[PDB]
RNA sequence: UAGCGCCGGCCAACUCCGUGCCAGCAGCCGCGGUAAUACGGAGGGCGCGAGCGUUACCCGGAUUCACUGGGCGUAAAGGGCGUGUAGGCGGCCUGGGGCGUCCCAUGUGAAAGACCACGGCUCAACCGUGGGGGAGCGUGGGAUACGCUCAGGCUAGACG
RNA sequence: CCUGGUCCACCCGUGACGCUGAGGCGCGAAAGCGUGGGGAGCAAACCGGAUUAGAUACCCGGGUAGUCCACGCCCUAAACGAUGCGCGCUAGGUCUCUGGGUCUCCUGGGGGCCGAAGCUAACGCGUUAAGCGCGCCGCCUGGGGAGUACGGCCGCAAGG
């Protein structure tokens, strides 16, 4: 799919606060804050989104990552259409480099969503019951949908790449792709494939997922 | 004052890549042409045109860079790895024919300046001449 | 395959009330004399457990190494903040000649004939470090065809 | 003092067989056989690592013991060797190789080293029809090689040959037998050559 | 005929006994106050061999006087500041000269030595014979980018 | 009132007239030296008071030189950004003094903080470079002994 000139919408975000290095990316300024040139927009869009056809008819799997605040009940939307894995809540030092000491956390949801069916439940010390239960309340949070990880990740589709320079670092060195929606703010300079745009607003981060979505999808033909 | 004009050049362009520039202008001579002669003649650079930058004649020279890198930061093997001004003034090193130079196991260039023309230590050498040894580039 | 090479084994030092609880520290080479060597760094509470780290962090990150006939391609100075090292290649016959650490290096990076140089700190870490880097910057004389296209 | 003392306690400081003795290093005892921890008190205690230094040292030796010739020799070889185009060590083994008593050697003509250099000091070898007594002597190729007119009649010597029935020759010689003679064709490669020494181990030594 | 040094680290070579911050070793770090691979003997071991050690001295390691190839915020190191003398160094275009500078030819650069090769004395040390190389300077011829110089022109430095 | 520096705008005029700068000459805090004037406050030394094991101090009360002025000498310093001068080159953000502009923004010079590339032993530095570079001067080359000794130069002396 492809989209229309909608720039009713991503027409530039951030103030003065802004990488010398997004330059190439600017219209102008207006009323302080800088504008993307959108004609650009498309010329990037046109890209990322071949790379993604490119990676889901090729069955791959990609991390939605977005800490953001205002992406929170997005990125949780979004990768579950797909089945695609998603970090929504926050984002653990290491789910990418020290992925293997993490997965085990996975395996402890594993062994504990068995015992609160199993018979074994209110048999046994109750102290231990809440200090049982808590746990599940915690990875019910974090692990939520890094449980999809089989193994390491395709690629990853991060929002904002300043906040997630984190999640950028790791990945940037085990050599997986970075897709991020960004902005004034980035440095563009390590973003594998950019999507130049404003992203605080519900009404940015909801479309470029969206019809990133809907491209994955109609990749693998449902 | 400008105290050393090549040196300024060469290291405009040095100055530059470091920080990965597409053109770098710099002002222009009759030699400093010839030397961007041969950069762009090896490979070293795109190339370079005579620009009038206020008035004022410069030489744009045009960046080349290598692609761009995996894993974390993917700044761009550069063409251009060194250089720098072999003969300085105040300490002008002429070279001798059979004193050219190899430089890296051959795989950078020496130019130089011969009463036949701005050279390369390969041409220097065919021409069997030498002289002003220029600048050491690879 | 690959084979383990110790280049130094140090017993550092901490400091807490009443004691100065110790730890080691292990610098290996590895490689397989073809042309891909790695190198590690490992700190540990006992040694056996300290190279046994060392030895991991190496064999993750290795160098391809180009390699003409026995030698380097081309002399490569490498300054690594405070040491130095020197790179030359030699011709068939002269044989490896460096220090304890570079020559350990180069030695599974399959060299066999060279001329080396240490400069400044002589500090085992940074010049093998160093020697690290050095070997990283070396080009074959296609590596720079190749690289100056048009 | 051109050594003479304990020979098969080199054979084990070396860990490598060392063909000091002919006959015998042969049979159930060049000590290697049975016997592989090096002499001393401490030869059957555990061996730290040897030093970058320690392991060319000992590759040197083991070289040179193998000649048995004195390091004031040895080192003056290695000197020429550097002189001359080629390949520093390859070219070094061929003068090694060049040495008058180790061509009897090769030729078959003497049990041992040891015994070989006995065979010249003596005087029982003939080169290019007059005798030499002086091991040292460096045999060019194309130098034919014998044994004394005198000595052939040799209960020694006799017994030797009767061996060579069996026994190929280096590549790089020839030897008549049935006249007791024998040549030097060429300077023997690195290809040609047995040793169970590393070159570059003995060049690097001598850079320190 | 076989000897001499060494066996804590550097540095190849480890045990017993004597001793007990003594006697002594020791290039440097150090060793020795009753468990000494560091003192003294011994067995044993390593190294070298009619030699081995020692002291002295030269170069080296020492890019630790740094041409090659160093430095100066706090490690030693910016002059208390300015003024300007001698000196060093100096922008764009054009031409002449061609001093520096580069190329060529030529004379010189004795011999011995070094180097390569062939040979001589049973080898080698030693020696002979032949070849090749060279910086520097003399003379002649040439080149003119760059430095220099003279000339003419510019305005981006400076000054008004 | 007499006088130096400087910045901006216009781009008008000269036409490279430039940068550095051994020795030299000038400037050079505080204290201190000569002659004279002056002397409120403060205050070395000095006079007493208290504190203390003691107090030749820290605290309290006095107090002379001095500190203020003129002319002359002295010339040192954590005389510090502890960072020589001059030119070019290499993301920005922000605060501030100051000039021009079409002045919710552009543009010049200066002072601060944060910070890219890069540098750095690290701390840190970072278009006010400790970055990439060229010119020129100054200086360092283990600690102590010593800024001493000797010698010379300077000064009235203290001394430098
Ligand atoms: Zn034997």
């Amino acid at each position: 799919v492809k989209e229309l000139l909608e720039a009713g919408v991503h027409f530039g975000h951030e103030r003065k606060r802004w990488n010398p290095k997004f330059a190439r990316y600017i219209y102008a300024e207006r009323n302080g804050i800088h504008i993307i040139d959108l004609q650009k927009t498309m010329e990037e869009l046109e890209r990322t989104f071949r790379f993604i056809e490119d990676l889901a008819m090729r069955g791959g799997t990609i991390l939605f990552v977005g800490t953001k605040k205002q992406a929170q009940d997005i990125v949780r939307m979004e990768a579950e259409r797909a089945g695609m894995p998603y970090v929504n809540q926050r984002w653990l030092g290491g789910m990418l480099t020290n992925f293997k000491t993490i997965s085990q956390r996975v395996h402890r949801l594993e062994e504990l969503e068995a015992l609160f069916a199993s018979p074994e439940i209110e048999e046994r010390p109750k102290k231990e019951q809440v200090r049982l239960k808590h746990e599940l309340e915690r990875l019910q949070k974090y692990l939520s949908g890094f449980r999809l990880l089989k193994r390491l990740p395709d690629a990853i589709f991060v929002v904002d790449p300043t906040k997630e320079a984190i999640a950028v670092r790791e990945a940037r060195k085990l050599f997986i792709p970075v897709i991020a929606l960004a902005d004034t703010d980035s440095d563009p300079d390590l973003v594998d494939y950019i999507i130049p745009g404003n992203d605080d607003a519900i009404r940015s981060i909801q479309l470029i997922l969206s019809r990133a979505v809907d491209l994955i999808i109609q990749a693998r033909g449902g | 004052m400008l105290t050393d004009p090549i040196a300024d050049m060469l290291t405009r362009i040095r100055n530059a890549t470091r920080v990965y520039k597409e053109s770098t202008d710099v002002p222009a001579s009759r030699f400093k042409e010839e030397i961007l002669r041969i950069l762009a003649r090896e490979g070293f650079i795109k190339g370079y045109e005579r620009v009038d930058v206020d008035g004022k004649p410069y030489l744009r020279v045009y960046l080349k860079y290598g692609p761009r890198r995996q894993g974390p930061d993917p700044r761009p093997e550069q063409v251009i790895h060194h250089i720098r001004r072999i003969s300085k003034p105040g300490r002008r090193v002429y070279v001798g024919v059979k004193e050219i130079p190899r430089v890296r196991r051959g795989l950078g260039i020496a130019i130089l300046s011969t009463s036949k023309g701005v050279l390369t230590d390969r041409e220097a050498r065919k021409l069997g001449v030498g002289g002003e040894l220029i600048c050491e580039v690879w | 395959d690959f084979e383990e090479k110790m280049i130094l084994i140090r017993r550092t030092a901490r400091m807490q009330a009443g004691g100065r609880r110790f730890r080691f520290g292990a610098l290996v080479v590895v490689g397989d004399r073809q042309g891909r060597v790695g190198l590690g760094f490992g700190k540990a509470p006992e040694v056996p457990l300290a190279v046994q780290k060392a030895g991991y962090y190496a064999r993750r990150n290795m160098v391809e190494v180009p390699l003409q006939n026995g030698t380097i391609p081309h002399e490569i100075e490498v300054e690594f903040g405070a040491s130095k090292i020197v790179l030359k290649p030699a011709a068939p016959g002269t044989g490896v000649i460096a220090g304890a650490v570079p020559r350990a290096i180069l030695e599974l990076a399959g060299v066999t004939d060279i001329l080396t140089k240490e400069l400044g700190s002589r500090n085992p870490i940074n010049i093998a470090y160093a020697t690290m880097e050095a070997l990283r910057q070396l080009r074959t004389k296609a590596d720079v065809e190749r690289l100056r296209k048009g | 003092g051109r050594y003479i003392g304990p020979v098969c306690r080199l054979c084990r400081r070396e860990g490598v067989k060392l063909y000091l003795k002919g006959e015998r290093c042969y049979s159930p005892k060049c000590a290697m056989e049975r016997r592989p921890y090096p002499p001393g008190q401490h030869g059957q205690k555990r061996a730290r690592r040897p030093s970058d230094y320690a392991v060319r040292l000992r590759e040197k030796q083991k070289l040179r013991r193998i000649y048995g010739i004195s390091e004031r020799q040895f080192r003056n070889l290695f000197e020429e060797a550097s002189k001359k185009k080629g390949v520093t060590g390859s070219v070094f083994l061929g003068l090694l190789e060049s040495r008058l008593d180790n061509v009897v050697y090769r030729l078959g003509f003497a049990v041992s080293r040891r015994q070989a250099r006995q065979l010249v000091r003596h005087g029982h070898i003939t080169v290019n029809g007059r005798r030499v007594d002086l091991p040292s002597y460096r045999v060019r190729p194309g130098d034919e090689i014998a044994v004394a007119e005198k000595s052939r009649n040799l209960e020694l010597i006799r017994q030797n040959l009767e061996a060579m029935k069996g026994r190929k020759v280096g590549p790089w010689l020839s030897l008549d037998v049935e006249g007791m003679k024998g040549k030097f064709l060429r300077l023997p490669d690195r290809e040609d050559l047995a040793l169970p020494v590393n070159e570059q181990l003995v060049i690097e030594f001598y850079s320190r």
